[PDB]
Parts: C-alpha cells; sequence; structure tokens
C-alpha cells in the first residue's frame, strides 16, 4: 500500500499509522495520534509547498510514503522499494521508532540517500562514524537525561526507580539517564525494569510486583513506547495501586489522549517532558476539513473513518471530525511539518546553485546525488511555520529546548515549566519518594 | 576493493574479518593472523575438498566470492551488495563478528539470501522472527554465561565486576550473564561499558572504575579480540591485580595476551571445544606467496608475519614449515559451514533434479524459500575431517543452532616454557574442570583469590 503522487521528483517518507502485531501477525491495531495525524501533515506540508512559487517555483514534490507497523522488520522490507533502482527517492523522511529509523539509516547510506527524521531521539543515532546521511530535528534523549536529573532534583526526589522497554530507545535511554544521575551523585536507582518486546499476559503484573517490592521507591520512570505506557498503567488498577506510583514520563509520554484514555485514575500527579511545540492553525483547519470521498490519496483514511467515528453499523457519510471530540492536534505533528521544509529549502538552494537561471529543473542536477545534497540540509536556517528557528549541527541533531507537561484533573496537560538551559520548573505535585528520613538531630 | 573471484557453476559468498579496525585511522590495517587467513584459507581447503569428491556434489565446481569486512559492521555492509547485485549468491557463509553478522544478515533476508556463520555466539540471532534465514554452528550466548557463573560459583567468587563491549556481542552476554548471576546468589558491582572507537586513555578511565571497589578481585570480560588487548595494555600501565572470567572473544589464541603477558596470570579463559584439522595443517603449512596467487591477502600476510618486503628483494626464503604452527580453534567451525550447505545442496540436487549430476535448469534461480527452509532441517552427517574415536556430528535445531559443547582454558607461566594456554575442564552441561592444574588454586599455594563483599561472620 503506497499513497505515491505524481510529481518531478518524489520525497520519501516512514510513518507508522499503524501498531505492532501480536504473534505472526507483522501489523497491529491502527494507531490514531502516531502516524495517520502525521501522515497528511506532510501532506498537507508538500501541498503547500508546492502552491507558493517562492519555494521551488514550477516544481512539484511528489512522494513516496510507505507504512511500517512499528516493526523493526517490517520497515526494511518496505524501504526496499526506495533504492529498488539503485540495487529514484531524493530524500527520505525517517519514521518515529528509534530502533526503526535505525535500521533504514544504515541501509540508505550504501545508496546515499539522506534521511530526516522528525520523532527518532536515540543518542546512539548522534554517531556520524556509522550514521553520516542522518538527520534529526528534534533534541536527543541525551538532554532528556540531563532535564530529568534537575526535574526529580528540584522536587527533593532521592530514590526512584527505571523501567525500560526493549529496543533502541528504552535501553539506551535509562541508560543515559543512570550515567548521568551517578554523575550528580544526587539521586540513586532503585532497581531497573525490563519489559520484553513480545512478553506475556502475565509478565506485566509481574513487572508491577518488583515495582512494589520496594514499596519506598514512591517514584518510578518509565521509557517505554506508545502501546507499552498504556499496558503498564492498566496493570496499577488491577494492583490496587491508585496514587501510589507518580508516573515520570519521557518524550514518548507527552500529551496525548491515548495513554490516558480511559485510565485517568492512576495517571493523575504525572509529570512529562516534551520539545518545543506550539498549536499550528493551519493544521487546524485542514484535518477537521478533510473527510470521506474527498482525500481519496490516503488509503487508510478510510479505516481512520471507520475506528475514530465508530469508537455497530450505519456508516453514513454525514460526520465530521470537529465534533469526534477527540482531535488534539498531537506534539509531533510540527515536527514532520518543518522536517519536509528542511530538506525543501536545501533543495531549493541546491536548485539555484546547480540550475543557474533554469527556473525547472535543469539537467545538470537531474541525478541528485545525496552526498552533495547533505551539506545543503546541514546549512539549512529559516522560520518554522509556527515560528521556531530550524538549525541543524556538525552531527545533525538539534538545539535542546523542551517543556514540563503535568497532568491534572478539572484531564488536560498543562504546562508547569521548561528545560531552556538550566530548568523552568514552578511549584505541582507532592513531595514524596524520599528514603531515609531524617532520624532527627 | 580486493576480492576472491572463483568461477564455477554456482559461486559461494564468504565474508571474513581478514584485517584489523583502525579507528579514527583509515577504515582497516593490519591483517589477522589468526581469525583471519587461516580461517580464509580454512574455507578454500574445505572448497578444494568439496571439488573433488566423488559422494559430494560431482560436477557442480563450487565457486567462491569471498568478501572483506576487517571487524567493521559498516564496511561489511558497504561491500555486502556485491552479494545482492545479481539479484547469483545461492549461500553467504560469513560474519565472524556479532556486529558484522547482524547487519549483513538484515540485508540478505530481504532477497532470501541464506546464511551460515562460522563464529557468532550472540543470543539474539536465534530469534527467527528478526532473522528467519539464519544458521550457525557455534552455540548462542545461553549456554555460556551458565558456565561462567557456574565457575563463580565454583570458586565461591560472590562480589565480581563486569566488564562489556559495546555491540550486540557484550550487551548480550552482560543481560544474559547478570540473570544467571542473580539466580545463583552472585553480587554484581559497578558494570563498565567499553565503546567501539576509544581514547587510550579512556581504557585507563574503566580499569580505574573496577579499582574503585577493592573487594572485586574478579572481573567478568564480555569483549572483542580488539578490545581485550588494550584492557590488557591497561593493566601494566597503573599496575593492579585482576583475575580475569574471559568469555568467547579472548578464546585461546596467542595474540591478546603477547606483549602485556604480566596482568592475566589468573585468567581463565573459556573457548569452543573442538579438534585441530590434520589435513588442513599440512595446506596451510604448504603455501608461498608465488604459488598460492588465488589470496589477494595472502602478500600481505607475508609482510607482517614473516617480517620483510617485496620491493627490496626480500622474502623467498621462508617457509611456513619451519616455523611451529598454531591451529586457530574455531577452524572446525569454518569447515563445517562451508560443509553445511554442501551436502544441503546435494539433497537439493538429488530430489529436485533426479536425472543427472548437474544442473538441471529449475536449480538455476535459487529461492532462499526452498532452500532454507529445506536446510534448516535434518543436514545430520558426520563431521569432516573427524578425529578417531569421536561421535561428532554436524546438525542444528530448530533455532539454527549447535549443541552446547565448551571447554575451560587458564594461563599458565611454567618455567622454561615462557607462557601457555592449557586446557584445564570442559562443559558437558555442568562443570567437569580440576583443581590441581590452575596454578592459583593448588592446595600448595595459599588461599585462592576471593571476591566477597562482606567477609561472612561467624555465629
Ligand atoms: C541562523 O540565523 C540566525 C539569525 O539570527 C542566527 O542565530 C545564525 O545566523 C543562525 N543560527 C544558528 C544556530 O546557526
Ligand atoms: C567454597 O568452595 C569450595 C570448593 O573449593 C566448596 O567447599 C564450596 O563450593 C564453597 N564452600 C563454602 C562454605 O562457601
Ligand atoms: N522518540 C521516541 C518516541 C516516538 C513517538 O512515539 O513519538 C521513540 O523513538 O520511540
Ligand atoms: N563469538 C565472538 C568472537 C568470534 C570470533 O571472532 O572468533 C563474537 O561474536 O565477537
Amino acid at each position: 500500500n503506497s499513497i505515491r503522487i505524481d510529481g518531478d521528483i518524489t520525497l520519501g517518507g516512514l510513518f507508522p499509522v499503524h501498531g505492532r502485531g501480536s504473534e505472526g501477525k507483522p501489523c497491529g491495531e491502527l494507531k490514531k495520534e502516531k502516524g495517520i495525524h502525521r501522515l497528511e501533515a506532510m501532506l498537507f506540508a508538500l501541498d503547500r509547498i508546492n502552491n507558493d512559487p517562492d519555494l521551488l517555483p514550477n516544481i512539484t514534490l511528489g512522494a513516496r510514503i510507505l507504512d511500517t507497523c512499528s516493526r523493526d522488520t517490517h520497515a526494511l522490507e518496505q524501504s526496499l522499494t526506495f533504492v529498488q533502482a539503485l540495487i529514484r527517492v531524493v530524500g527520505v523522511i525517517g519514521a518515529s521508532g528509534s530502533s526503526v529509523s535505525i535500521m533504514v539509516a544504515n541501509i540508505l547510506r550504501l545508496f546515499k540517500i539522506p534521511q530526516i527524521s522528525y520523532a527518532s531521539t536515540a543518542p546512539d543515532l548522534s554517531d556520524n562514524s556509522r550514521y553520516d546521511f542522518f538527520s534529526r530535528v528534534v533534541p536527543s534523549d541525551t538532554y532528556q537525561a540531563q532535564a530529568m536529573v534537575d526535574i526529580v532534583r528540584a522536587l527533593k526526589w532521592n530514590y526512584v526507580s527505571t523501567v525500560a522497554s526493549e529496543g533502541s530507545y528504552g535501553e539506551s535511554g535509562v541508560e543515559a539517564f543512570i550515567q548521568k544521575s551517578r554523575e550528580d551523585g544526587g539521586v540513586c536507582i532503585a532497581q531497573s525494569v525490563k519489559i520484553p518486546r513480545e512478553p506475556k499476559a502475565g509478565e506485566f503484573d509481574k513487572i508491577i510486583r518488583r515495582l512494589l517490592e520496594t514499596s519506598n521507591a514512591r517514584a518510578v520512570i518509565i521509557f517505554a513506547n506508545e502501546d507499552d505506557i498504556r499496558r503498564v498503567l492498566e496493570a496499577a488498577r488491577r494492583a490496587n495501586q491508585t496514587g501510589h506510583f507518580f508516573w515520570m514520563g519521557s518524550d514518548s509520554w507527552g500529551s496525548k489522549i491515548a495513554p490516558v484514555l480511559h485510565l485517568e485514575e492512576v495517571a493523575e500527579g504525572a509529570v512529562t517532558i516534551l520539545p518545543k511545540r506550539m498549536s499550528v492553525r493551519g493544521f487546524d483547519r485542514y484535518f477537521s476539513s478533510r473527510t470521506l470521498d474527498n482525500n481519496r490519496r490516503n488509503i487508510w483514511f478510510a479505516e481512520f473513518w471507520e475506528d475514530n467515528f465508530h469508537c455497530v453499523k450505519k456508516c453514513t457519510n454525514r460526520e465530521r471530525i470537529g465534533q469526534d471530540s477527540a482531535y488534539e492536534q498531537e506534539g509531533k505533528v510540527q515536527f514532520v511539518i518543518d522536517a519536509v521544509y528542511a530538506m525543501g529549502h536545501a533543495l531549493h538552494a541546491m536548485h539555484r546553485d546547480l540550475c543557474p537561471g533554469r527556473v525547472g529543473l535543469c539537467p545538470r542536477m537531474d541525478p541528485v546525488d545525496g552526498t552533495q545534497l547533505l551539506k545543503y540540509i546541514r546549512n539549512v536556517n529559516f522560520s518554522g511555520i509556527a515560528g521556531n528557528p530550524v538549525t541543524f549541527n556538525e552531527n545533525g541533531d538539534a538545539p535542546g529546548r523542551y517543556d514540563i507537561y503535568q497532568y491534572q484533573l478539572r484531564a488536560e496537560y498543562k504546562v508547569i515549566g521548561s528545560w531552556t538551559d538550566h530548568l523552568h520548573l514552578r511549584i505541582q505535585q507532592l513531595p514524596r519518594s524520599i528514603c531515609s528520613l531524617p532520624c532527627q538531630p | 576493493k580486493k576480492v576472491l573471484t572463483l568461477e564455477g557453476d554456482l559461486v559461494l559468498g564468504g565474508l571474513f574479518p581478514v584485517h584489523q579496525k583502525g579507528g579514527p585511522a583509515e577504515d582497516c590495517g593490519p591483517v589477522n593472523e589468526h581469525r583471519g587467513i587461516q580461517r580464509l584459507e580454512a574455507m578454500l581447503f574445505a572448497l578444494d575438498r568439496i571439488n573433488r569428491d566423488p559422494h559430494l556434489l560431482p560436477g557442480v565446481r563450487l565457486g567462491a566470492h569471498i568478501l572483506d569486512s576487517c571487524s567493521k559492521d559498516t564496511h561489511a555492509l558497504e561491500q555486502a551488495l556485491d552479494f545482492v547485485r545479481a539479484s547469483a549468491i545461492t549461500g553467504v557463509i560469513g560474519g565472524s563478528y556479532s556486529d558484522v553478522s547482524i547487519q549483513v544478515a538484515n540485508l540478505l533476508r530481504l532477497f532470501q539470501i541464506p546464511q551460515i556463520s562460522y563464529a557468532s555466539t550472540s543470543a539474539k540471532l536465534s530469534d527467527k522472527s528478526r532473522y528467519d534465514y539464519f544458521a550457525r554452528t557455534v552455540p548462542p550466548d545461553f549456554f555460556q554465561a551458565k558456565a561462567m557463573a557456574e565457575i563463580l560459583r565454583f570458586f565461591n567468587w560472590t562480589y565480581v565486576s563486569t566488564v562489556a563491549s559495546e555491540g550486540d556481542y557484550g550487551e548480550t552476554g552482560i543481560e544474559a550473564f547478570e540473570l544467571e548471576a542473580r539466580a545463583r546468589n552472585i553480587c554484581v558491582a559497578t558494570s563498565e561499558k567499553v565503546g567501539r572507537a576509544m581514547s587510550r586513555a579512556a581504557f585507563e578511565g574503566v580499569v580505574r572504575a573496577l579499582l574503585q571497589k577493592p573487594s572485586a578481585r574478579v572481573a567478568v570480560l564480555f569483549t572483542r579480540s580488539e578490545d581485550a588487548r588494550e584492557l590488557l595494555a591497561a593493566s601494566q600501565r597503573l599496575n593492579a591485580s585482576f583475575t580475569w572470567v574471559a568469555s568467547d572473544g579472548w578464546g585461546a589464541l596467542e595474540s591478546v595476551v603477547a606483549g602485556s603477558e604480566g596482568a592475566a596470570e589468573g585468567a581463565i579463559t573459556i573457548e569452543l571445544a573442538s579438534y585441530p584439522i590434520s589435513d588442513f595443517a599440512s595446506y596451510f603449512q604448504s603455501l608461498d606467496p608465488w604459488n598460492n596467487s588465488r589470496n589477494p591477502w595472502f602478500r600481505e600476510f607475508w609482510e607482517q608475519r614473516f617480517r620483510c618486503s617485496f620491493r627490496q628483494r626480500d622474502c623467498a626464503a621462508h617457509s611456513l614449515r619451519a616455523v611451529p604452527f598454531e591451529q586457530e580453534s574455531k577452524i572446525m567451525f569454518v569447515v563445517n559451514a562451508v560443509y553445511a550447505m554442501a551436502h544441503a545442496l546435494h539433497n537439493m540436487h538429488r530430489a529436485l533434479c533426479p536425472n543427472t549430476t548437474r544442473l538441471c535448469d529449475a536449480m538455476r534461480p535459487v529461492n532462499g524459500r526452498r532452500l532454507y527452509k529445506d536446510f534448516v532441517l535434518n543436514v545430520k552427517f558426520d563431521a569432516p575431517f573427524r578425529p578417531a574415536d569421536t561421535h561428532n556430528e554436524v546438525r542444528f535445531d530448530r533455532f539454527g543452532d549447535g549443541i552446547g559443547r565448551y571447554n575451560i582454558f587458564t594461563y599458565l607461566r611454567a618455567g622454561s616454557g615462557r607462557y601457555r594456554y592449557q586446557k584445564v575442564g570442559y562443559w558437558a552441561e555442568g562443570l567437569t574442570l580440576d583443581t590441581s592444574l590452575i596454578p592459583w588454586a593448588s592446595p600448595s599455594a595459599g588461599p585462592l583469590p576471593a571476591s566477597r563483599c562482606s567477609e561472612p561472620c561467624l555465629q
């Protein structure tokens, strides 16, 4: 299944519109927040660059977006379409998955295709020697590890436990956090919990048993995927531990309804970190406007229409996205809008230099070279749709600037601080998770 | 760059770590004298016997397309495209390093290219969900951590420190060892991880961290060959006494300990049990840089070993038949990997084309679905060059692995013999090593070196 758009040059893309599937099935239940909300964002972005004449005049941009069901193995088979002819896409947008993007970055570098990701924050992916053509528009998790230590220190937390999921994100997340925890020497790790990729039903129950084993470890930090946070949160309800644990979430648990859907009892008092973001007005009036028989390009949009609205029979075409009361403009939708813009700006700069005077695609750059285009991406400096400045580094990373969100009840995430350079957290939460209480003078 | 171009009806791939990693320098430079040319010539020796075997693929004339990985995952995958240019690579026999083998396996899976690894002990390739076209003869890192965990329990070593090598080999070994240590009441101290490419000053940092828990006289080592020598070199400088429990990376090869040979006196190393090949000993010894034109790297190998040059009219006098020959402990696995699909191709030939001992025009397009799935099945056959009074047999389990046969090695300092590796036991699903052979475990030597965190307290 592909949503290819005919154009002068095609842009590769990987979006997890589906989820990881249990058993032999390589695909699971459809993911509303990750995927589809970001799938049409790039399409909306691709429909805006081709409209204005100030960016790539008389040059239409195609697409070769595919499906990755949150599976590392399934992502490599689909990516073969990009390099089938070179065994032609000019650039490929990396997938959200940290482990998924790694397996696409070590094969696209063989055929020299630059990669720009939007939701992968692997500290490993910052190695220039192994990942030559990988570019990132979000700060790495190594900056989050320092931020979490600063947050817990401001909250006087001393005894915490870490939970990580299998892959290159959870394993590389807690490890960075643990190493930076020892550097300050203020906080210590009670224990490390490993979540298998394909565990049993009772395995998650055993996870909460180890957390309850250290009953004084009130605060627990989780580095898990989107579908793993909900399962661990659900296990707390079945163990009668509502309120005993305060959850410490990473960027995988930003402002998102799905991890807190039908679970607003254990998720209360949970503080999470998300990078800089803003609510873009352009995409607000785009997703709510697209309906059936209009956005026929997106094959999975029909599945999105069925799953979201039914939440059964009588599938009449008389409902709108606005009345669903579930459209929130997910935080990482912005990061894919400017991801293609950075690659588009690099192509515009490349077009001007290699084709002087030629408004159209001059034949001098018809066989686009990834190595030549790679240096242009590193020097892109412009302003995004919301207004944030988009700039890369020598390793292709992004400056570290985050936001602190704390889940409140009145069920809406509220900004309670920031991590510009050191900290900006302003007092809610409650002081706890302190072992070795003062034993009096 | 330089590749072997043996020709035949169907060619067979290969990927060996001929050179050593150069790090910040060039991609890979100096050759390997034990895991390089010795393993490289093992495949050619095995291929020559098959091509002259009337009972194994008669008239097929198996070819060779051995590439070069030289201990670099990125370099191995960069040249792995030659294996997929046609898609004619019917199979790939390579991946001596866990990191190298993982990267190649993912690429070859897309084009249904069966792969055999003669040395890959990582306990993740057994997962058929991610690698459904992978088979190997060596055991995984499942019945290897238990052997080292039981040795620690045998010597009552409770408080130990673990050193991990960054990659897909050290991390997997630590996780397997950590769960076994916890289940055996073995305490775990601070664990230090060494990167794939780090400065020599950083290697002094990790040994300092190990010295920051002085009741941890026992260090469990999970490193590759190129990462264990640096730690030993970092042990002579800033002198310290640390007994070593070594993984498969250390092995019995006499190059990771050469030089800094005084800092691993009480080192225990676990390798894979095997036997020397008498026929291969004569083949490797009777080689010359002039006659052996098949190997492009043999000329370079004649420069490091038998130090001379090809420009000043040097060389042409030294012979490998004079100096003693030390066969690598994993040569048996290399020759078993070649014969693994040699019998499978003969079995496939007997069933698909039961008309003549040639190509029947149906086996020309090689498919991984019919080949590997019939190859992971019973290919039980007698091990080639098997010694007498032995019952070894080459076979693959449902996970495409081998039997868990191991052995124990210790480092000797006997007088008038410099240094020597001695086998003191094996692992036949249970420890069997003796105590009278270890120099520091002898009764007339004093208390054994132990690592307990709290001297036990009496009642
Ligand atoms: C991008 O442009 C801005 C304009 O003020 C300036 O900071 C600098 O030239 C660039 N920024 C970075 C971080 O390179
Ligand atoms: C210590 O090891 C010895 C064998 O050398 C044996 O008595 C037993 O395994 C251990 N004994 C105690 C008391 O820990
Ligand atoms: N960046 C995290 C979270 C991705 C997401 O689901 O938004 C990862 O790579 O797993
Ligand atoms: N099996 C060890 C060493 C293999 C070898 O080079 O002999 C590894 O995967 O690193």
